[PDB]
RNA sequence: UAAGCCCAAUUAGUGAUUGCCCAUUAUUCCUUUGGUAAGGGCGGAAACUUGGAGAAAGUGUAGCCCUUCCGAUGUAGAUGUGGCCUGGAGGUUAGGACGAAGCUUAUGGCGUGAGCCUAAGAUGGACCGGCCUCUAGUGCAGAUCUUGGUUGGCG
RNA sequence: UGCAAGGCCGGAAAGAAAUUAGAGGCACCAAGUGGGCCUUCUUCGGUAAGCGGAGCAGGCGAUGCGGAAUGAACCGC
């Protein structure tokens, strides 16, 4: 239990990625959070001031507060027997915002005007047909296998 | 006054029954032309595809039939969570399954304690009829008459027995609610015994996936 | 009575989102079941084919009817694997009645004499010897 | 003799709670000022305004009852 | 006079005494579960003499049935017969050893006069 | 037959610990109703006689008229007074002065309680003489009276703990203020933390 | 010319199943017991002979009565018991020279058990049982326990 | 002005992420434990070990029963 400090055992964590180094994006710089959505809490190095410890960097979370210039991300942490929903205070560059809810914000999105377009909408444009059933396929070329040394 | 509400109301107590053995008869003859219906109609797709030169696909089984073959003793608490899902806490628990993507990989992960395959229609009911109890006001109760069956599903469809049948046997719009309106089938260890059950049942042993011929397994456990 | 009987298993690899119609495979194993015969079947495929029991789908396994019950012979091209001389094949030529007859005293003699058993033994051109 | 042997299981038996949801301690508080200090006149005002609208139910409901 | 019908089976017979109980002039035909950390009667092995269970309890429909029907009650005097006549299908009497010779006559005189059956008498009258 | 399911059994106090002859009879009169009936309301006032006394807290007359008022706000403004019951008991409020003639029913009532309703204008109930009036408890108002700000309730927790504003246990209220209570002796309990 | 080894078998190439033996496992059947688990009665009627859909509004028992489900191991530990026991008190009921406590036991019975009750003493001689509360110097096999007594080795 | 923002809000909204859905949430009081060992998988140190130190899960401890002749742990249960 030599050492503990802060940064310990994060060689490869917080080092940036083969070929693409340096000063962080204009897109992280030009991004828009606000008090409620979910955000990536990954860790970059080349800005090394605001970076979280090295547990909260596979983390994503709430943003319980957006200050001038850091975001605060309350992050579900499983400490013995319990969850603490830990809020911690790191910069924007340290944040993505996060795609997690693409998988129905982009669903419903559709999934909905095609529900209204089925329930009342204005018509039922036919959608994305079955997968698994049977068939009576007709081959197109034969072949076997005994081996091949 | 009271001996005429129950007479009456005890042709309630017929009169209901006589109009529910007959539902029960009109659709368990349905059902059983959808059976022979649609394997007839299966034979001639797999007619004309073997002789005119193409391959009839067997469409895929809807449905699979778990059953725990190895007791309670040390597991993987990703292995026993699983089982605890399955509904297949104790050895020879036979649940009917169905086979979706989330679901079949749960079986994967827990293949040296089941033994699944997919049920014939015999071995549907079978489990149903001599095994089948249902989960009357938290109360393995057991299926004696169709009546016990309407009212504990009560979902408009789900009258008698071989209407359960018909609902477990598909994967069906009502399986969630047949199955989990069940209680897992407690069953006998198979008559004439076990190969083994530590190997899986391709390596001379017996677990794991044996397509339709856990028939011939459950059969020796009914 | 001899065990292990012979299975026609085919089956292409799910068609498919890429390819459409992948080109169908169909080989002939000897084997106690069926589902021995597909374990079998999708242990060519993931490797002659490179295709997973996962990604595909098979056809139509059936068992192969007979031969009019009358001795003759038969040369196995049977390949096994060991520590005792790891994946050499062999020939082995036998005389019994069928196919599944003779390929049955092709592994009763393997196992007997390598102790490879059902798994690490393929089998390839089973045929008849008129002298 | 640190072990971590038998943890594993002993914060499974009792269960790992599951974190408290959002509207559970959502204390706006410690965080950035001037929007506190903003959403804090906007809660007196609708404050206000919550009192006001019981008083001419109650009103309203006396006089069309 | 006539006893109530029963089912009267009984699981166990063999008292359950304490282990070592032989050994030893001094304990007791009394059982005494074995604290043992290592006793091979707590841990229960094959021929180790059992431990009271909840699973030895007698059938409720017939706990308490002498063997005789009349499940028992105990009789002091007399006047504690007209108390149990009633239940004289149900119930049957027991002098109680310290009522003596002259009050015991009285009794046995009452209880065939009752048809009360005692489960204590038969000098030259049952 | 593996389980898990071993520590999923609630304790639910099945009967009362109570040795008072007159709730005994309430208790068999409300399994009666309680049992066969079909009213909510003869569950919840079963549940809540068995229960202890510390957990029938009282409600003074104070929270029985405010609530009251709040009900009798929106009716029919003729239609009647529900019954406020209680099942714990009431006490006086000597912080309201003039109080309606609501109708209460209370296990108990403060000398000053029975008083103060009485002389309003209104009628203490008991249960059995409820169980006359709207056993099935049509229109009454059932309630509770707090159990928090109870002097017990607030011991409970460390008082040591960032964020623990609960009082510890100490005669001398002027013994433990000093260091970990002061900004200024190394240390303050931090008087705030999310949780 | 196996009862060894490696493969197979399972009634013998006749026609598709379980060769066969063993458990505190499984299934089913009874019985207990807990769940406060669900129900249903929770004061008088009949199926050929009796039992109960007449036994009391009830945590707890010799359960209010039935019947239904399910679980049932366990050291440290925790808890419950209308639970057991000893000394004594306040109540009640009651025994006793026609034999109380005690004591003996191939004296049975009955409670899962702690234990209780009985009988019979070619025992004992004068006190004492049940029940509800109260009370404590209240349960012993094991402390190189303490005291008394005996015993082996041992004539 | 209106966008966007916060605290709100009513009008309106439905699903054509599997399973178990063996009920969620807290709270209080209090023990015992704080010498573990074995084992699977992998692996640090050591010539090595029936070795020391770890990670994972399982066990034994605290537990029998069945059988590996025999065995705290193995195989079943
Ligand atoms: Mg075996
Ligand atoms: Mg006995
Ligand atoms: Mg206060
Ligand atoms: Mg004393
Ligand atoms: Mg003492
Ligand atoms: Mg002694
Ligand atoms: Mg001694
Ligand atoms: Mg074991
Ligand atoms: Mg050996």
């Amino acid at each position: 239990v030599h050492s503990y400090g802060y940064k310990s055992g994060t060689r490869h964590l917080f080092a940036k990625k083969f070929r693409k180094h340096g000063a962080p994006s204009v897109s992280t710089i030009l991004t828009n959070i606000k008090v409620g959505d979910y955000v990536d809490v990954v860790a970059d190095s080349a800005v090394r001031e605001g970076m979280p410890h090295k547990y909260y960097h596979g983390r994503t979370g709430i943003v319980w507060n957006v200050t001038p210039r850091g975001v605060g991300v309350i992050i579900n942490k499983p400490v013995r027997t319990r969850t603490l929903r830990k809020r911690i205070c790191v910069r924007f560059e340290h944040v993505r915002k996060s795609r997690c809810q693409e998988a129905f914000k982009a669903k419903e999105h559709q999934f909905q005007a095609y529900l209204a377009a089925k329930k009342a909408g204005k018509a039922l444009p036919p959608l994305k047909k079955s997968s698994r059933m049977g068939g009576i396929v007709r081959p197109k070329n034969v072949e076997v296998l005994a081996r091949r040394v | 006054q009271q001996t005429e509400n129950f007479k009456k109301a005890v042709v309630a107590r017929k009169a209901a029954k006589a109009a529910l053995k007959k539902t029960a008869y009109l659709r368990a003859r349905k059902y059983s032309r959808e059976y022979r219906g649609a394997e007839k109609k299966l034979v001639t797709l797999r007619r004309q595809a073997a002789s005119h030169g193409n391959y009839y696909l067997e469409a895929k089984p809807k449905v699979a039939v778990v059953t725990r073959i190895r007791g309670i003793a040390k597991v993987n608490p990703k292995q026993r969570k699983i089982l605890q899902l399955l509904r297949l806490r104790q050895i020879f628990n036979t649940v009917f399954v169905k086979m979706n993507k989330p679901m079949e990989n749960m079986l994967r992960a827990v293949e040296p304690y089941i033994a699944y395959g997919y049920p014939s229609l015999a071995t549907v009911r079978a489990m149903v009829y001599k095994r089948g109890y249902l989960k009357i006001n938290g109360q393995r109760v057991k299926i004696t008459d169709n009546q016990m069956i309407k009212d504990k599903y009560n979902n408009a469809d789900i009258v008698c027995a071989e209407d359960m049948v018909n609902q477990i046997y598909t994967c069906g719009k009502h399986f969630r609610t047949v199955t989990h309106g069940m209680w897992p089938f407690k069953l006998a260890p198979p008559a004439g015994g076990m190969r083994q059950k530590r190997r899986h049942f391709v390596e001379g042993g017996d677990y794991g996936n044996r397509d339709t011929l856990i028939n011939r397994f459950l059969a020796r456990m009914i | 009575k001899p065990h292990l009987r012979h299975y026609q298993v085919v089956g292409r690899e799910s068609p498919s989102e890429k390819n459409p119609e992948p080109t169908v495979y169909k080989f002939e194993v000897f084997a106690p079941n069926f589902v021995v015969a597909k374990s079998r079947f999708w242990r060519m495929m993931r490797v002659k084919n490179k295709v997973k029991a996962t990604h595909g789908d098979v056809l139509s396994c059936k068992v192969v009817k007979d031969a009019k019950l009358v001795a003759r012979n038969y040369l196995v091209d049977i390949a096994y694997y060991s520590q005792r001389c790891g994946y050499t094949r062999m020939v082995k030529e036998f005389r019994d009645v069928s196919k599944t007859g003779a390929v049955s005293q092709a592994y009763h003699d393997l196992a007997s004499r390598h102790r490879a058993r059902y798994h690490n033994i393929e089998v390839l051109n089973v045929k008849s010897i008129p002298d | 003799n640190h072990t971590n042997h038998n943890q594993s299981s002993k914060n499974h038996r009792n269960g790992i709670k599951g974190p408290m949801p959002l509207h559970l301690h959502n204390s706006k508080r410690g965080s950035w000022l001037p929007a506190l200090v903003n959403a804090r006149r906007v809660r007196k005002h609708n404050q206000k305004a919550a009192l006001k609208k019981r008083r001419e139910r109650i009103a309203a409901f006396a006089a069309k009852n | 006079k006539p006893t109530v019908s029963k089912a009267i089976v009984k699981k166990r017979t063999k008292r359950f005494t304490r282990h070592r109980y032989e050994l030893f002039p001094q304990l007791s035909s009394s059982w005494r579960k074995p604290r043992g950390e290592d006793s091979p009667v707590r841990r229960r092995y094959k021929g180790q003499k059992a431990m009271p269970n909840k699973g030895y309890g007698s059938d409720r429909a017939t706990k308490y049935i002498t063997p005789s029907g009349f499940r028992s009650f105990p009789i002091n005097n007399v006047e504690d017969l007209y108390m149990l006549v009633m239940q004289n299908r149900k119930y049957a009497g027991v002098i109680s050893h310290t009522v003596g010779a002259r009050k015991r006559k009285a009794i046995a005189r009452k209880a065939m006069e009752l048809d009360v059956r005692l489960a204590n008498g038969n000098a030259k009258l049952r | 037959d593996l389980t898990g399911i071993s520590k999923k059994s609630r304790v639910i106090r099945h009967h009362t610990y109570s040795t008072n002859p007159y709730i005994k009879l309430l208790i068999k009169l409300y399994k009666f109703l309680a049992k066969r009936t079909s009213s909510g309301f003869n569950k919840v006032v079963y549940q809540r006689l068995i229960k202890s006394r510390s957990n029938r807290a009282p409600i003074s007359l104070s929270r029985i008229a405010v609530v009251m008022k709040r009900k009798a706000v929106f009716t029919a403004k003729s239609k009647a007074a529900p019954i406020a019951v209680v099942v714990g008991d009431v006490l006086d409020d000597v912080r309201m002065a003039r109080i309606p003639a609501m109708r209460v029913c209370a296990l108990r009532f403060s000398k000053s309680a029975r008083q103060s309703i009485v002389a309003a204008g209104g009628e203490c109930l008991t249960f059995d003489q409820l169980a006359m009036i709207a056993p099935t408890g049509k229109n009454t108002y059932l309630l509770r009276g707090r159990k928090s700000g109870r002097e017990s309730v607030r011991h409970f927790g460390a008082s040591g703990v960032p964020g623990s504003h609960s009082k510890p246990y100490a005669t001398n209220r002027g013994k433990e203020t000093k260091r970990g209570r002061r900004t200024g002796r190394s240390y303050k309990r931090k008087a705030f933390r999310h949780v």
